[PDB]
């Protein structure tokens, strides 16, 4: 389980410096992705790492799009 | 666009240029080919220095530990981004370059200038930055796994016409880079909600016949002018002189308080 | 946290590099800086309490009114005077702990980063902790490298303040 | 990341407490130290890589099968990537050993590479023993008394050391 | 640029922040270390020739096939030997260029950024430069931090051809 | 960005030539005035928010018609603007101030503003007369004799005064 | 992905030996089947539609459940989507059957279909018997004489059979 | 691997779209040159031994400093020549896997990607290499359609290698 | 547009390499394809007229409400006979095409890209086209690759519009 190096930004924010793995499931045609330009490979159990910093933002592109957060551990 | 128009705006690879995405178990050379077009597309196609390579970055994308748009936001906050990029450039030139290395566009709006503006100004380079890659337009367009490509040439959903015109001015041709600090074509565009005409490829060039001078090359002068003689008809001027006259035109021009925005080769 | 040694070393892992001479240059002037710190750190913590104190007071002379009228966000009551104290020793502690870190790092990871917006919830003016800091740098008594590091923390605090 | 004196502080600030006396002196004890630690820092950034290249040549000296075809250092970019990899240990031990703590090292670099290396079949046992390697080559190279100030750096060698065992036990 | 003040200003800037007491302990570092380093830069610079001519030689006695196979890469003619005399002073100039600026932004943007695309081009062996450097740090004839600092780039370019 | 020492770097590997004795004694005469250029960075950063509010106050007063409805520092926003551009500009005179080049104020900050200004209306005079304010207040900081130890800071005054100007040249 | 050259190539460099006599002989009868292998290919290609569309047909007729409402096939979006994912693993199998080799069918189409459509409450089984209808389509779509060069197309038929079995195994 | 028939699906599976004519003529193309390929592939493997042996002997003659220098690097003793020689026989395996494949696939994934790195760590020279595949291509003994698949794996590792 | 040769080529652009043997072959295939494709062309150029006019009146066989319903879409009057003739005669010009370029290319860039919503918005049925290619494969009298390849434009076609 790598991947901190790069996810956890630069700034040296103690707080910044901590990433989640997210498990999304059901990635399903939605009205919120009709005129995404890529579609959809997998609706099963994908796993996302999310710094601390931008789980605000992931959280709701997960939430527009379908997905339900199943479970969210410590990197 | 159609080939009849691209050839005349020199835009023909971006046409039949195709979205490269990282699909599952994909074999080193996919990574490698989905690396190089990170490069070649978030680095505004320069030529990148082996020593300049973030080598961790692509070893997480490599092993499946991080996505393309996590790599994409690894090399965009990286330090060659903003050397090459950040330090040197004005705050309007950098967005207007993060808009095209990120979203692939042009910006459309003031109010986009105004943005990314005060969010440098409160949260720094790394907050400005992670607002393209999180936005809402690079998910729909590129996803997790799709490499960033230019559409501004192309109709887009929740687009400006504008921004199709103001593509030429940030794109300039596939021979082209970011590479040289420099001032933002758009400013006075995006300040005042105008558009200029676009030159570019072939369309710039004008007919000559035997008008050009000796050396058979007009040039095009594009100035904003205003009553300082005869009288101004158009705020928006241009002037198509003879490399031979180029001297006395430009200082006509100087001696009545016009404003030079361009001038290019026709 | 901000510090110089470790942005020293967030920068030279952003580029892959190794630490090169710029990289010992900046620990040399953090070892440089590091003895007043430390110095002034213990400074600091010995009249913590007296520093504090006299910082509270001055507050309430210079604003009356945050003991005289009601309210939740005001000291006139004795609940209001300790959590007035507790956040004046708040921010002496983490202003000693930059003192220790040699860099701003406590004062945006513990108190800067939120702090407006908790001012504009609980309604606390930023300007009655811009006396109490202001207070602080007056009667701290440090000298030399020490107190311009200490003022340097303290005017960050109020910069970020007001 | 942590340095050795975020440590402290992150430690105090969670208890809600000034630092006592006895921490202060201690961090005066590492500041007294800190000539010592640039040295040695600057000592395996110079020798970076003489240290990893004699450590993978001595690595696949002995256990051969790494470096038969089929094995996992076999092919060109196999083989890039090992190199890589004793080069990045090497780099987060140097900022460790630069912060005075080890938070940077676990956290950029081993926190998750047992389970890395484990699902690319990269065996862990191999690359702890090349991070052994790099240790002895390191700790000569700092403890060289030619062309130094000559002094006592007992105390940064068992720090680098340490840094070295992380990086092996997180390893293997 | 690698240079410790550039980078205290590229840091707050990207940061969009005031320079703080983690910039001014940089420029402390930067202060310290500067005169060691300037001095080393005029000792080298005075020894300039010498050391050149003396490093070119010592590779060329450690790779002795240089100065006899015929080739372009090759320092058989007085051409190549040219060369490699200005590459060889390429080098050391840079290098006092790394001990004026205090750190390695010299080597980069002016000698390591795509050297290896350089010598895989033009077929130029990289240890043929290493030896050159490890000449010229035996030979500088420094002391000190002038010694420590020039020694740093010298293996800085050393851990870059290798 | 260049500082006091790369720009003679960046000149002299054009030239292809080493820095002359006389280059080194001027950069070395540099350094020794180098704890007077931090202390008059620490001095305008420790005012800092005072000198913007202090000269953003001085300008409104004088120039009422910018705060007047339909002026351009009317609504929240802009005067926000206005402020962060007082802002903006103070702290990249303390970056030149600091690397003892102008080339981070010149191209972050100077390099198109002028151009911006006038493209949106922002008065650049106005914001000319605003850094004029900002000059005097911080030149009186930066002066300040007490709690200091003396000396003659007329170089270092008159390299932030030069600054200051640059960039009140660079907005009108 | 690898191909039928491809997959024996790395099986040799994993082994470390160069390709035997047997193996380079296998392969050439493999360029003798080449010619019958493109055409199976174009065959399925020029029918696509009318593959996908038939079986779907057949799919619908039979199992009435999925196109009723409620069903997983009901809806316009569901059922577009449903013909899609028949197009998609009949253009994999075609993919399959050019390269010879299955690795472009497991990685790129199979690979978590089963969780996706377990996901999205796809009636996998019901996918698998639309891609046997698919599967007999396209066979005797291969299998037709007459308009084309007579001869023994049984090994070809046979690969394809054993891809349509593979892909309705995965999704089952 | 950069073979034609996963090129084609490649390009066709980008684009969602099903093989077409232009995918066929693709195969077309791989089938005419297959045999060719596969014989070369044979012929190259029946005399693998005597060119890799040939090409090694050849570095040496072109090279005599590798013969007798003492390093790691070097092949003055038994070691460092027969890394030498499974050296040159890792090149000439990959090259009959390239014609077995109709391109530069096995190259690419077996020996292309990380040469560099692995030459300039272990300071071995691409000349060297140079002049054991320019054996090869002069000693195989091929001719046409399998003499110019042949040398275009040759020299397109030549060619990456300088 | 889609062909061999330039899908050949910008593959090997996007990868920044130059062409291979892969590339080569690609070639191979287009040249071993290229004359039959050529005399395709000329067949059905020399019989264009013919096969227009009865694809176009085989449309009206199978589809007669086209020749008797009134309405902008339909060919009852002589102005939708010629937008039908026309139309015809679009599809098997860019067929013609097709054989030319060896690909699709001109089909997609021509005809097939935007087809459908033109269908759509002039409310034209794609199984009238679908049958007019019929007829064309039905009556070329093509033969070998010929016929192959020319069969493969065809029901291409078909395929997009069904
Ligand atoms: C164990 C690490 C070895 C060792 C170290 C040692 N060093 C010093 C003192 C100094 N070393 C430096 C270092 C540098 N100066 C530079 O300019 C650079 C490049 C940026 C470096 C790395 C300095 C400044 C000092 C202080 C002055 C001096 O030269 O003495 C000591 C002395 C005690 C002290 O810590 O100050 C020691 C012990 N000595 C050994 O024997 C080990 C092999
Ligand atoms: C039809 C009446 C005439 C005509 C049209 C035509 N337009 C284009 C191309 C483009 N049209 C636009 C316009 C917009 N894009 C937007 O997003 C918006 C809404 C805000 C507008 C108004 C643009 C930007 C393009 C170019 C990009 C694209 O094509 O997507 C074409 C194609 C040109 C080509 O060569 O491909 C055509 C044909 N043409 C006529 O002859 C009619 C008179
Ligand atoms: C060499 C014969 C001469 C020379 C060359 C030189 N070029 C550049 C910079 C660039 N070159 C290109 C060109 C291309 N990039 C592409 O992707 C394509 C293919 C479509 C082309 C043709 C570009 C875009 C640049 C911009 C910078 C970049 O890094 O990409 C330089 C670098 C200049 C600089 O570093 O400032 C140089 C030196 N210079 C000579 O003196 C020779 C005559
Ligand atoms: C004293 C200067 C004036 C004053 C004080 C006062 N403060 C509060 C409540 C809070 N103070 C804080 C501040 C912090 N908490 C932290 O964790 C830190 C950073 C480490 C700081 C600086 C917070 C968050 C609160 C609200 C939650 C809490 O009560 O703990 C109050 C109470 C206000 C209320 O609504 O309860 C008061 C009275 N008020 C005065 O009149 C003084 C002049
Ligand atoms: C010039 C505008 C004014 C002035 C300055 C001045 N300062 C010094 C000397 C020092 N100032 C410092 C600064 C700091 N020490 C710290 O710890 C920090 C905070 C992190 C700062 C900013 C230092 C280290 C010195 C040297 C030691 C000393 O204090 O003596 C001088 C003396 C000359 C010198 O260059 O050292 C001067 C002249 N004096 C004035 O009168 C001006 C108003
Ligand atoms: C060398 C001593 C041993 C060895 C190494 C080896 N590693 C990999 C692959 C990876 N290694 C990493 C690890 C990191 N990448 C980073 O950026 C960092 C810092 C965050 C670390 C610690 C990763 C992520 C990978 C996967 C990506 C990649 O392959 O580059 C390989 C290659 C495995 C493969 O190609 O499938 C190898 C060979 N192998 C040995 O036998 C040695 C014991
Ligand atoms: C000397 C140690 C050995 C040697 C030298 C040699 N070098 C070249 C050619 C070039 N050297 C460079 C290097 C640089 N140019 C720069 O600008 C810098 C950075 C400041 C460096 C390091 C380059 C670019 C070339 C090629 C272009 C040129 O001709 O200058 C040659 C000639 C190669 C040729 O084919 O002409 C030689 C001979 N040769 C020896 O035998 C020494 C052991
Ligand atoms: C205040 C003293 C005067 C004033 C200011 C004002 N400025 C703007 C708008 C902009 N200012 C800038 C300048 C910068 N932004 C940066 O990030 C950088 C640093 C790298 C600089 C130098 C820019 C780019 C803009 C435009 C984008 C934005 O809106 O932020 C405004 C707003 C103008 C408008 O809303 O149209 C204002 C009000 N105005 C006065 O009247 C004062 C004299
Ligand atoms: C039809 C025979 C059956 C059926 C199908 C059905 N499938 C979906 C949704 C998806 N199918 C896939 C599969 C793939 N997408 C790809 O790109 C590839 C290549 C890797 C495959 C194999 C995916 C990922 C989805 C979900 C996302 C998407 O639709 O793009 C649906 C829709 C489910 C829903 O609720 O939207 C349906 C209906 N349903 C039946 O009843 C048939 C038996
Ligand atoms: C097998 C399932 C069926 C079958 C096939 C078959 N085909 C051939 C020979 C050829 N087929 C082609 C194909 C094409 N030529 C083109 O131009 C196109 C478009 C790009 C295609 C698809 C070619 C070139 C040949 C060779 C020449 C010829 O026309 O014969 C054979 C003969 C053996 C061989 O391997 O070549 C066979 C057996 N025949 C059946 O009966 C099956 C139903
Ligand atoms: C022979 C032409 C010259 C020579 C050879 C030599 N090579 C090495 C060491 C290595 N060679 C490789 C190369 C590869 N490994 C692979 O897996 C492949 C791709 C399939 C290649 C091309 C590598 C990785 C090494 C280092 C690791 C290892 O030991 O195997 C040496 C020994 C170097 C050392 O330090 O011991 C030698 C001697 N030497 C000559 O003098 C010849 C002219
Ligand atoms: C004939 C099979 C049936 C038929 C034909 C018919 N077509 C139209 C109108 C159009 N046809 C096209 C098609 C194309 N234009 C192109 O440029 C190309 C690609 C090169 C194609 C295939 C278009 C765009 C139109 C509309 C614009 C135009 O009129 O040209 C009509 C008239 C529809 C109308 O409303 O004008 C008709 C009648 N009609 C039948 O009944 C046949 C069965």
């Amino acid at each position: 389980m790598l991947g901190q190096s790069s996810l956890v930004g630069y700034s040296n924010t103690q707080a910044a410096n901590r990433v989640f793995v997210y498990e999304v499931s059901g990635l399903r045609q939605t009205d919120a992705n009709e005129n995404s330009a890529h579609d959809i490979r997998r609706s099963g159990s994908v796993f996302i790492k999310v710094p601390y910093a931008r789980m605000n933002d992931e959280m709701r592109r997960i939430s527009r799009l379908g997905g339900t957060i199943v479970n969210i551990r410590p990197y | 666009t159609s080939l009849v128009s691209a050839q005349r705006l020199g835009i023909v690879a971006v046409d039949e240029a195709i979205p490269l995405e990282l699909r599952s178990r994909s074999t080193e050379e996919e990574v490698d080919a989905v690396i190089l077009a990170v490069y070649r597309q978030v680095l505004g196609n320069d030529h990148l220095m082996s020593q300049e390579r973030l080598t961790s970055a692509e070893s997480l994308l490599r092993g499946r530990e991080i996505s393309v748009r996590d790599f994409v936001r690894a090399v965009a906050l990286s330090e060659v981004y903003r050397q090459k990029f950040f330090h040197s450039n004005p705050q309007n030139r950098f967005i207007e370059l993060n808009y095209k290395h990120l979203l692939g566009r042009a910006p459309y709006d003031q109010s986009e200038i105004a943005f990314h503006t005060d969010l440098y100004h409160q949260g720094g380079y790394e907050a400005e930055i992670n607002s393209y890659i999180d936005s809402v337009e690079y998910t729909e367009n590129f996803g997790d796994w799709v490499v960033p490509y230019f559409r501004g040439f192309a109709t887009q959903r929740n687009q400006k016409t504008v921004g199709f015109s103001r593509s030429f001015q940030v794109y300039r041709g596939y021979a082209t880079s970011d590479r040289s600090g420099s001032r933002s074509r758009l400013t006075r565009e995006l300040a005042r909600n105008t558009a200029s005409p676009v030159y570019a490829g072939s369309t710039a060039e004008s007919l000559r016949g035997t008008s050009a001078g000796s050396r058979n090359q007009m040039y095009r002068l594009q100035v904003i002018q205003g009553a300082a003689g005869t009288r101004v008809r158009r705020g928006k001027a241009e002037y198509l002189v003879s490399y031979d006259n180029l001297s006395a035109k430009l200082q006509q021009i100087n001696r009545q308080g016009d404003t030079v925005t361009m001038i290019s080769l026709a | 946290m901000k510090t110089p040694l470790t942005e020293a070393v967030s920068t030279a892992d952003s580029q892959g590099r190794f630490l090169s001479s710029t990289e010992l240059q900046i620990a040399f002037g953090r070892l440089r800086q590091a003895n007043a710190g430390l110095q002034a750190a213990k400074a600091l913590t010995d009249n913590a309490q007296s520093l504090v104190n006299g910082a509270a007071q001055a507050v309430y002379n210079k604003f009356p009114y945050t003991t005289q009228t009601q309210g939740n966000n005001f000291a006139a009551d004795q609940r209001g005077k300790d959590k007035c104290a507790r956040d004046i020793g708040y921010y002496l502690r983490i202003v000693t702990y930059c003192l220790v870190a040699g860099g701003t790092g406590p004062l945006d990871e513990y108190l800067i980063a939120g702090i407006d917006e908790i001012n504009r919830t609980f309604d606390l003016s930023p300007s009655w902790y811009v006396e109490a800091l202001k207070y602080i740098k007056a009667n701290h008594g440090l000298s030399g490298d020490a107190r311009d590091e200490a003022n340097s923390y303290l005017d960050y605090a109020i910069n970020a303040l007001s | 990341m942590f340095d050795v004196f975020t440590r402290v502080v992150s430690q105090a600030d969670a208890r809600g407490e000034y630092l006592s006396g006895s921490q202060l002196d201690a961090l005066s004890a590492t500041v007294a130290e800190g000539n010592k630690r640039i040295d040695s820092v600057n000592r395996i950034t110079g020798n970076a890589s003489a240290i990893v290249s004699n450590a993978a040549r001595a690595l696949f000296a002995e256990q051969p099968q790494l470096i038969q075809p089929g094995g996992n250092a076999y092919t060109s970019r196999r083989m890039a990537a090992c190199l890589r990899d004793m080069e990045i240990i090497l780099r987060y031990v140097t900022y460790a050993t630069f912060t005075g703590d080890a938070s940077v090292l676990e956290d950029r670099c081993l926190n998750g590479l047992r389970e890395t290396y484990v699902a690319l079949g990269v065996p862990g046992a191999s690359v702890a023993a090349g991070v052994q390697k790099m240790k002895e080559a390191a700790l000569d190279i700092v403890n060289d008394p030619n062309g130094i100030t000559r002094g006592d750096c007992s105390a940064i060698v068992a720090e680098i050391a340490g840094y070295f065992d992380r990086a092996a036990a997180a390893v293997a």
